[PDB]
């Protein structure tokens, strides 16, 4: 079979920004009478199944904005964007078709934007989850821009690293920001001991930190 | 509109085996060469097989060729995928794909885990309050197995504002959460209620988030 490569793992650029991608093929994919070269570009935004944007090195399919444009042939490709915007968010992979098919490890786009404070949210266990011996505490940050930021929790003045998982969503194709839930996990017990819970966000985007919390069930 | 639904995927023992499967249609799916393309959850596209437009040629990658057969129907206009000996490797979202520039489509694909673990319907917690402009409640989607979990809000009407975060596996369960903004007017006025579903499980279940109690 023939190998495909694809470098660098990711790029980010600014709403606007002259993005090109290489792709790069184990052995010529140039079809020496009518100098097609059996390259096609792949695109797959966050969810949805790839989609062929370009093929035959530089046929852009139809529809396709043509911002896009690829280049290249033999062994050698390029992708281009000419004004990479929001919704362009995705890994654009390369595949050859000269040889049964191989898929190249893509590139990853991503996009650049000021910076943002996230919106934080803290939320008790349901009775639900305690009626079951579970005492789940969940903290949403929500659309904040680096994707960097610190969040601990702190039952009771006292920081808890343990029994905490958090979770990054993929970049927004519309505001290009990012969301993270960070949740504290106690058995329904280990829960009723204590009676503050806090949740520290500290993000690039301010120097004092984003505290959210709530005394067990004060209500 | 051109559609290739795939389907016969889930958990699967290692070792085991499995027969994908592909409905075509919105073309005349006889006339063209169907593969069949795998992403891992690392999210690298491997090309698995193909099988020419008569059926009377499949091609495969030297690696995969032996416990992978691709096979078609034309009377049936379906896509057939028989995988064996299952290795854990083989876990990935298998696609069901149309390469021709003139047909050039993929379904939405089918989700095969290969583990040992057993299927666990997810419990759902509403994320109400606690003790504004905007509301932003969640619903924990907590102890299920395997992937995935598609969670919608309000019949998905409110599209967006919404924000499911992925997954994290804790002893071969798996459990995320989904937020979702609304004015402060809206909720509690208007109710607002997360749309839970897991198909290895045919887990379907709505959970409304109340303000919780006082």
């Amino acid at each position: 079979d023939i190998v495909m490569t694809q470098s660098p793992s990711s790029l980010a650029v600014s709403v606007g920004e002259k993005v090109t991608m290489s792709c790069r093929s184990s052995q010529s994919l140039l079809n020496t009478r009518t100098r097609k070269s059996y390259l096609a570009w792949f695109q797959q935004k966050p969810g949805q199944s790839p989609k062929m944007l370009i093929y035959w090195a530089s046929t852009r399919e139809s529809g396709v904005p043509d911002r896009f444009t690829g280049s290249g042939s033999g062994t050698d490709f390029t992708l281009t964007i000419s004004s990479v915007q929001a919704e362009d968010l995705a890994v654009y992979y390369c595949k050859q078709s000269y040889s049964l098919y191989t898929f190249g490890g893509g590139t990853k786009l991503e996009i650049k934007r000021a910076d943002a404070a996230p919106t934080v949210s803290i939320f008790p266990p349901s009775s639900e989850q305690l009626t079951s011996g579970g005492a789940s505490v969940v903290c949403f940050l929500n659309n904040f821009y680096p994707k960097d930021i610190n969040v601990k929790w702190k039952i009771d003045g006292s920081e808890r690293q343990n029994g905490v998982l958090n979770s990054w969503t993929d970049q927004d194709s519309k505001d290009s920001t990012y969301s993270m839930s960070s949740t504290l996990t106690l058995t329904k017990d280990e829960y009723e001991r204590h009676n503050s819970y806090t949740c520290e966000a500290t993000h690039k985007t301010s120097t004092s930190p984003i505290v959210k919390s709530f005394n067990r069930n004060e209500c | 509109e051109v559609q290739l639904v795939e389907s016969g995927g889930g958990l699967v023992k290692p070792g085991g085996s499995l027969k994908l499967s592909c409905a075509a249609s919105g073309f005349t799916f006889s006339s063209y060469a169907m593969s069949w393309v795998r992403q891992s959850p690392e999210k690298r596209l491997e090309w698995v097989a193909e099988v020419s437009s008569d059926g009377s040629y499949a091609y495969y990658p030297d690696t995969l060729t032996g416990r992978f057969t691709i096979s078609r129907d034309n009377a049936k206009n379906t896509l057939y995928l028989e995988m064996t000996s299952l290795r854990s490797e083989d876990t990935a979202m298998y696609y069901c794909a149309s390469f021709n520039w003139d047909v050039a489509y993929w379904g939405q694909g089918t989700l095969v885990t290969v583990s040992a673990a057993k299927t666990t319907p997810p419990s759902v917690y509403p994320l109400a309050p606690g003790s504004n402009s905007m509301v932003t409640l969640g619903c924990l989607v907590k102890g299920y197995f395997p992937e995935p979990v598609t969670v919608t809000w309000n019949s998905g009407s409110l599209s967006s504002g919404v924000h499911t975060f992925p997954a994290v596996l804790q002893s071969d369960l798996y459990t995320l959460s989904s937020s979702v903004t609304v004015p402060s007017s809206p909720r509690p006025s208007e109710t607002v209620t997360c749309n839970v579903a897991h198909p290895a499980s045919s887990t379907k279940v709505d959970k409304k988030i109340v303000p919780r109690d006082c």
